[PDB]
């Protein structure tokens, strides 16, 4: 159970971290694929790549 | 005549133009307007 009480901490750790990769991706999106896909709205693609 | 059909093409042509969702900045200002509307009311 140690190990599994510790892997809850990996999930909000890593939870954590990937907040680098969003925002280069975010400005990937803004500098580019939204303002390519003529104006929305949110873009799915972008939120699946990051995912 | 001649100028009520300037008058009758150029009615079209803004119409025509209107078919594209083209965004911008003053957006914003009425999607504040959903939150006032649909979230705060």
């Amino acid at each position: 159970r140690e190990d599994f009480k510790n892997w809850v901490g990996i999930l909000a750790t890593n939870t954590q971290k990937v907040k680098n990769i969003i925002h280069e991706e975010v400005e990937k999106y803004e500098k580019q694929y939204r303002g390519k896909e003529l104006l929305g709205f949110v873009n799915y693609k972008t939120f699946e790549i990051i995912v | 005549v001649k100028h009520t059909a300037k008058a009758e093409n150029m009615i079209q042509l803004q119409f025509r133009m209107e078919q594209m969702v083209f965004c911008q900045d003053q957006i914003y200002s009425v999607v504040l307007k959903k939150v006032r509307e649909e979230i705060f009311n």
